[PDB]
């Protein structure tokens, strides 16, 4: 997608429409990012004109939307780290 | 190993040369029955990151 929104705009739609807050955090995504970012509820409640602490199930909701959804294709490869010095200190008396 | 009622009778064939018919109830009584335990281990495996 190459776009957060986009991605998410992707994800949302997949999803069906009968769950709720849908609609709003459909909204939000569209062009209330910037809030988010900033974490600006108040700013947000004040120009998109939502309900108070209802959108709070709509933004959980958005953060349950797997960003990055490709990085599971990413698998763990080791650091192969080689040290130069160990020291192991057992029972006192380290020894480097 | 249990001591299980036998007869040596062909049966339709269903112990043509070397095969051996069983009966629901030594299913229901649950004999022979095995239990298997199984090993999974993991390492944590810090690395340079």
């Amino acid at each position: 997608a190459k776009d957060l929104r986009d991605c998410l705009l992707i994800q949302l739609s997949q999803f069906a429409k009968e769950t709720p807050w849908l609609e709003e955090a459909r909204l939000i995504i569209s062009d209330h990012l910037d809030l988010l970012a900033n974490h600006d509820f108040r700013t947000l409640m004040r120009v998109t004109r939502l309900k108070e602490e209802v959108l709070k199930e709509a933004v959980n909701l958005i953060q349950s939307l797997d960003p990055r959804p490709g990085q599971s294709i990413q698998t763990s490869e080791p650091e192969y780290v080689i040290p130069d010095v160990l020291v192991r200190k057992v029972s006192g008396r380290w020894t480097v | 190993g249990q001591n299980m009622r036998v007869a040596f009778m062909p049966w339709n064939g269903y112990n043509f040369e070397d095969s051996i018919l069983v009966s629901e109830r030594v299913v229901q009584e649950d004999r022979f029955t095995t239990i298997h335990i199984q090993e999974l281990a993991c390492v944590s495996r810090d690395t340079k990151l």
